[PDB]
């Protein structure tokens, strides 16, 4: 059993409809979210409590219920394509990517 | 038809924050005046006990969440610093130090031992003296022959007046009046959630100032079972508490008739340090019962799989690696500071289904309090004889990290927080505000008589 | 009983220790920290006798007044309340309207009957 | 979203020893619970090595390779950190990051609201 | 009208806010020269309640008495002092009468009538 | 008329924001005229 | 115009400007500044 | 006592400003001592 793991996995997107991502995880522990672009240190986005992290214009929330943990990024905009991560203490997912 | 009516005095409360008094047992300091726990003047201990039950009441604790703990931490802190803030003003001490290891020495080749004789003022500003004093191996650097104090770059270097003393003096604290203190008396608590029983007390008791590091001493023991308490269970960055239900005795010594020097460096300006040693040298060292160690750590490890499962293996380990303090065991008596080496205790792997473990230890007179930065305090030596005897009550644990192939779990001595120290006592108290004003339904209408 | 030991027993029973709640530092009175702590208690002692005095219960444990009870807060028997509650429960269930409640006793009870007296006085 | 200042990168022959270190601002640094390292691998996701707390220097690792293999250590008077890693392999070749905490409770899990750049590390022939 | 809005009304009509001005910090409370205020507004607010006490009116905001006007004090009509003037005003007319009132307040009335209610009550 | 800078005394500055604000104490106790005798029960 | 008195040239006048005058000022030119204890811990900062 | 004369080889703007001195420091140890140098406005010292 992975302790965390992380899908849809690489997605074709359509800018002007929302996107979504999801997690789920052993033992309960909180999920936290971060991005990154190629030759870039990544950036957090979404708090423990799914409160958006300072720097983030309004374009990130989420939700979870049970063992799994969903969010959500405003109108699929280009500016945000990057890998996504999901993180659970010292666990990290495998990973997505957002593409079009 | 009902009506608004007004009780005053209705037993209600809420939770609340408030400075706590200080109370404690004035007959510590007609023996000892000059304490630095013992206050110059306080409430008195009030030892009578509970009047009230709260039958049928229950509430909610957390522990974690106690800010009482912060006001005992303060408080120490300041009581500390006020007491020793006037002493000597040692900082112009540090002088270049030119020396060799000792030599005609009986011995236990221990670099433990540095002669150092220096350069110094006296009472007179035209005048010097040759102070000749010996100094640990911890307490110096090179800057090889030539040396220098240890934390000459910090701001002072100042000795603990010799009359104060260390020992730990109980405090108790007590709720100002519209306030009162709640204790949880159920068993096995785990110092967080709902009580299922509580009563309502003037004042805590039995709190201590203890200060250590891995070890937790001197404390209160579990009723019934060994406690494991947490903040949580899966964040590797918190401490567990392990909380005995019996105490596990211990002995430390130290030789051996080590003389002392006064040494005047100006007008009035007393400055202790260590003379020469009578007879051999051995290294200090303490005395844990083996047998009463195993029947201690078994009890620990079941209480473990109840949070990991019957199917694991409990392993411990010496410490991870960090600063002197948490990579050892400190603790202060005789007023002597010891920093011991306490692996031998963690050398066992647990799996389910007269002999006695010696610890070494090193001695160093300049300690930095609380991790402070910049600061630091020169220990005065004790002349000749430590002896110490403690319960030991419990470890301050931490969980090793990582993803694991199997069902074994690695635990290490961790923390270094003394705030941690605090909250083995102070779990089982809550402060609440009593309000005054109640409103309820009546058929009464207060006629009006005129 | 004792202080607070009331807060087990049902609303009406619990009537019987105002007395002695009172007596049990309710009071402010405690036998630099410290001295602020004194402040603090004897301030918290004043304020609730000025509410008395404001809604003309001054110098008494229990008062009735002439305004009406908002039972849409409780929805309970008044018996129900007296008899199968604490203090404790009940506190909660009403806490919402406690500027409300203290708005209508000024209003509808102190300053009214203050200026009947003054009219049957003259 | 304050940089860290992260050392140069580097290549390294394999079984060498190599140090990382990074340094901050005295107001960041003393509102840092923890100093965290994590490790990416070319076409790899983010792995966690270890911490170093800022206060006690006490140190947490993940797997135990690391353990015997990496030191962390820590130094409050001048805002820095130092990651000493030794027995360099070719799988080590990774890009490095510093990055910090300043979440102090529980529940509120862990949090890496400060990166540096991050480094490459190269061990080869 | 809020606090000392009074102030701008006649002291007839001053009398509707007399429960206001006692809430608006009259009482003292509050929310090292700063403790020392703290400690002088409850001295000052102590000591009007006493000297209530001693007139045997404490507890309400309107009191009566035995004790005569002197009309020789403002040499004004009933109707004019309530209707048109200023508390401010009022304070400063009969400002030199304070002494004299004060003790016969004391002396021809709540002693007088503790003593006459004790020996009804013997 | 010749006109130059000069003061120089900081007290100067911190009247030119505080001139708006004067400090008074209020007094409650105060007596006035009335028909009441104050009819006495006992 | 404000004063204590206007025939007593001992005080001094508050003008009172019911708009603001702007006024930009700055200082050259990058100087550097060394860090030296002239004692045990005790930082003595002066231009470099 | 400070030893000095004025700021040489610097671009400038003779402003009399600027000096540089230096003077014997003392150090951590008693028995040590240091040169420190650095720049003085001609506002701060007097001959
Ligand atoms: C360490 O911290 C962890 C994180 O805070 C703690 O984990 C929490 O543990 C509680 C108790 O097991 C969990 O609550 C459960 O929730 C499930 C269902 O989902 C709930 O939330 C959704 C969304 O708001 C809501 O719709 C549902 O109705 C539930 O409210 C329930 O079925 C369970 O009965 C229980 O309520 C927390 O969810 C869980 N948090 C996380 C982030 O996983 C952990 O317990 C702490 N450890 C210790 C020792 O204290
Ligand atoms: C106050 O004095 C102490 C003692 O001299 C200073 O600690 C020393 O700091 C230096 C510089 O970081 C350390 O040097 C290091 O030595 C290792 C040895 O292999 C070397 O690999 C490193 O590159 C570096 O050279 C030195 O070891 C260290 N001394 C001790 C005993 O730890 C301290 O920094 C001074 N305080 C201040 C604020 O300067
Ligand atoms: C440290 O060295 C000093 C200097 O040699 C020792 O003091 C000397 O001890 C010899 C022994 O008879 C005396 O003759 C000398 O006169 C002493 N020196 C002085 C200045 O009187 C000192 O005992 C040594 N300390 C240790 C711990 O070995
Ligand atoms: C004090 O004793 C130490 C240990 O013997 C001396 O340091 C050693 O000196 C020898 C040479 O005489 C070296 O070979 C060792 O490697 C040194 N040990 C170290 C550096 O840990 C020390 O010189 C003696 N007194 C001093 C250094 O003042
Ligand atoms: C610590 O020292 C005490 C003595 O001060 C030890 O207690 C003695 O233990 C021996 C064991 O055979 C008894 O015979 C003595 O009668 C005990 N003395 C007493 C009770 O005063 C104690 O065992 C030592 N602790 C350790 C861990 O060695
Ligand atoms: C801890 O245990 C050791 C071993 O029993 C004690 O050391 C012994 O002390 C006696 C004292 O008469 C000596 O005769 C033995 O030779 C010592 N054994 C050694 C040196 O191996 C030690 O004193 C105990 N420590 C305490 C009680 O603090
Ligand atoms: C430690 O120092 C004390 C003195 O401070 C020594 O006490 C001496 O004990 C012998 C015993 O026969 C007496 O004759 C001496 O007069 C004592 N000296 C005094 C009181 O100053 C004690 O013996 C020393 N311990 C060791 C191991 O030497
Ligand atoms: C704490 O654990 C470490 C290992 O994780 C211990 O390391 C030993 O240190 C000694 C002295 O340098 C070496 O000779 C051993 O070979 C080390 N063991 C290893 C590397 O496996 C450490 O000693 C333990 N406690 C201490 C040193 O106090
Ligand atoms: C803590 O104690 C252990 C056990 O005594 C120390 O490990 C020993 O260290 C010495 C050298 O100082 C070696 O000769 C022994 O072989 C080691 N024992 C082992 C590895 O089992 C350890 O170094 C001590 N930690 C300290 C002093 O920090
Ligand atoms: C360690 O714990 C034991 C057990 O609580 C303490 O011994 C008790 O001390 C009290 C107070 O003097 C006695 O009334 C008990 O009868 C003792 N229990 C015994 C002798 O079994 C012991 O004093 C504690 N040690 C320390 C250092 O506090
Ligand atoms: C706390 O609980 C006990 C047990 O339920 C209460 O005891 C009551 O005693 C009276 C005596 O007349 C009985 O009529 C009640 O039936 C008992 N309990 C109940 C629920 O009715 C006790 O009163 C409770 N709290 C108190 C006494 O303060
Ligand atoms: C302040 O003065 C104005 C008058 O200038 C007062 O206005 C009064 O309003 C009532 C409303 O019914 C009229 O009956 C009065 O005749 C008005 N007064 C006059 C003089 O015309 C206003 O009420 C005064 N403020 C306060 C607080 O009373
Ligand atoms: C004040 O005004 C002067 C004159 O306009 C500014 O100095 C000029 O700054 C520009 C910057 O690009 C230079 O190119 C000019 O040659 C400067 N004029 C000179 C030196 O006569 C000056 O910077 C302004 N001061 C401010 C804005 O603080
Ligand atoms: C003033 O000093 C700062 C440094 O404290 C200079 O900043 C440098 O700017 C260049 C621009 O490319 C960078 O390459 C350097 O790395 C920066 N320095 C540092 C330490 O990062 C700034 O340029 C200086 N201004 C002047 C007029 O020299
Ligand atoms: C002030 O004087 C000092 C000393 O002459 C100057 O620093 C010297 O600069 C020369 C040339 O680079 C170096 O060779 C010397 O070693 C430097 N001395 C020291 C102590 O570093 C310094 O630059 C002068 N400051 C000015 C001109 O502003
Ligand atoms: C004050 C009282 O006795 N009963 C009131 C009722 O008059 C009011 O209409 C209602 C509004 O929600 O709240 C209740
Ligand atoms: C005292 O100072 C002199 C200076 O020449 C030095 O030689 C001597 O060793 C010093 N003595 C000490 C440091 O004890
Ligand atoms: C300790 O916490 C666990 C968590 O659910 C709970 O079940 C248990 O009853 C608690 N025990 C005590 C003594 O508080
Ligand atoms: C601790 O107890 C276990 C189980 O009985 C035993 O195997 C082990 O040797 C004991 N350790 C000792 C006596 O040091
Ligand atoms: C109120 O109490 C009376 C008496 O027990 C009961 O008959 C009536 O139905 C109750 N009203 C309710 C429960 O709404
Ligand atoms: C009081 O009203 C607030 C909304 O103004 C509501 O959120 C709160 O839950 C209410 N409290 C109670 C006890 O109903
Ligand atoms: C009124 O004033 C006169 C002045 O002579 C005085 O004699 C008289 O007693 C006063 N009346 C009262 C009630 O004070
Ligand atoms: C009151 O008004 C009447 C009007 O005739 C006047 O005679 C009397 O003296 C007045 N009373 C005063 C001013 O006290
Ligand atoms: C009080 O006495 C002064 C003394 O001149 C007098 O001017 C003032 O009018 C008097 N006030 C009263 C109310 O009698
Ligand atoms: C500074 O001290 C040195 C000796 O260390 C001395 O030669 C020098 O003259 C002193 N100052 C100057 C300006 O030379």
């Amino acid at each position: 059993e992975i302790v965390l793991t992380q899908s849809p996995g690489t997605l074709s997107l359509s800018p002007g409809e929302t996107a979504s991502l999801s997690c789920t995880a052993a033992s309960y522990g909180h999920m936290t979210w971060y991005q990154k672009k190629p030759g870039q240190p990544p950036k957090l986005l979404i708090f423990a409590t799914s409160k958006r992290a300072s720097g983030i214009p309004d374009r990130f929330s989420g939700s979870q219920f049970g063992k799994q943990y969903t969010l959500t990024i405003t109108r699929m905009e280009p500016e945000d394509f990057a890998r996504y991560y999901c993180q659970q203490l010292e666990f990290f997912g495998q990973g997505t990517r957002l593409e079009i | 038809n009902l009506w608004v009516t007004v009780y005053y005095g209705v037993p209600v409360w809420k939770d609340a924050e408030t400075t706590l008094f200080c109370a404690s047992d004035a007959k510590a300091y007609e023996t000892e005046k000059h304490n630095v726990w013992a206050t110059h003047a306080c409430v008195p201990t009030d030892p009578n006990p509970q009047e009230i039950h709260l039958e049928n009441v229950t509430e909610e604790f957390n522990m974690w969440k106690n800010n009482m703990v912060e006001q005992m931490h303060t408080d120490i802190i300041s009581l500390w610093d006020q007491s020793l803030k006037p002493c000597v003003k040692l900082t112009p001490l540090c002088v270049t130090l030119q020396c060799t290891n000792v030599t005609n020495a009986i011995t236990d080749m221990r670099g433990e031992l540095k002669n150092c004789s220096f350069n110094m003022t006296t009472e007179l500003r035209d005048k010097k003296q040759k102070v000749y004093s010996l100094f640990y191996r911890l307490d110096v650097v090179q800057i090889n022959k030539e040396y220098r104090l240890i934390n000459c770059n910090t701001s002072a270097i100042t000795q603990a007046c010799p009359k104060v003393s260390f020992e730990p003096i109980p405090i108790h604290y007590c709720a100002p009046a519209g306030f009162a203190i709640l204790k949880c008396k159920d068993k096995k608590f785990n110092g967080t959630g709902p009580c299922p029983s509580v009563s309502t007390v003037q004042c805590t008791h039995g709190i201590k100032p203890v200060v250590s590091t891995q070890l937790l001493l001197n404390g209160s023991l579990a009723e019934e079972e060994v406690m494991i308490r947490s903040e949580n269970i899966t964040n590797n960055a918190k401490n567990i508490l392990v909380q005995f239900n019996t105490p596990v005795q211990i002995n430390c010594t130290r030789p051996n008739n080590n003389t002392r020097k006064s040494i005047r460096i100006g007008p009035g300006q007393a400055f202790y340090a260590t003379g020469d040693i009578i007879g051999d040298i051995r290294q200090a060292h303490c005395n844990v019962s083996k047998a009463t160690w195993n029947e201690t750590l078994g009890k620990v490890v079941k209480q473990l799989r109840k949070h990991f499962g019957n199917n694991t293996i409990i392993r411990f380990a010496n410490s991870s690696g960090g600063d002197l303090e948490v990579t050892t065991h400190s603790f202060n008596c005789g007023g002597e500071f010891f920093y011991c080496n306490t692996s031998g205790l963690f050398n066992s792997t647990w799996i389910s289904n007269n002999d006695s473990i010696t610890l070494p230890c090193r001695i160093k007179q300049i300690i930095n309090m609380w991790q402070r930065i910049g600061q630091a305090m020169y220990a005065p030596p004790i002349q000749g004889v430590i002896r110490c005897v403690s319960n030991i009550t419990g470890l301050i644990l931490t969980r090793d990290g990582g993803s694991t192939n199997s069902t074994t779990e690695t635990f290490r001595p961790g923390g270094g927080d003394m705030r941690d120290n605090w909250r083995s006592e102070l779990y089982k108290y809550k402060v609440v505000k009593i309000e005054p004003l109640g409103v309820a339904p009546t058929r009464c209408k207060r006629r009006v008589v005129g | 009983l004792g202080f607070l030991g009331a807060a087990g027993s049902t609303m009406g029973a619990a009537s019987m220790t105002l007395t002695v709640q009172a007596r049990n530092l309710l009071s402010g009175i405690v036998q630099i920290k410290q001295l602020q702590a004194r402040v603090l208690a004897v301030e918290r002692y004043l304020r609730d006798q000025q509410l008395l005095g404001i809604w003309g219960c001054s110098g008494k444990l229990i008062c009735c007044t002439n305004v009406p009870w908002n039972s849409s807060w409780s929805n309970r028997n008044l018996s129900e309340i007296w008899d199968n509650m604490t203090w404790l429960q009940w506190d909660k269930e009403i806490s919402n309207y406690t500027q409300i409640i203290y708005g209508l006793l000024e209003e509808s009870q102190n300053q009214q009957e203050k200026n009947e007296q003054d009219l049957l006085a003259l | 979203q304050v940089q860290l200042v992260q050392s140069g990168s580097g290549v390294k022959k394999p079984g060498a020893s190599v140090r990382v270190s990074c340094w901050t601002s005295e107001d960041i640094f003393e509102r840092t619970e923890l100093i965290h390292w994590v490790r990416q691998a070319p076409g790899q996701g983010l792995e966690w090595i270890g911490w170093v707390k800022t206060v006690t220097g006490a140190v947490n690792f993940g797997s135990p390779d690391f353990r015997q293999r990496v030191s962390l250590t820590r130094d409050r008077d001048l805002f820095t950190a130092h990651m000493d890693i030794r027995g360099l392999t070719q799988g080590d070749t990774a890009t490095y990051f510093c990055a910090r905490q300043k979440f102090y409770t529980g529940g509120q899990g862990w949090y890496f609201d400060l990166w540096g750049r991050g480094t490459l590390i190269v061990v080869s022939s």
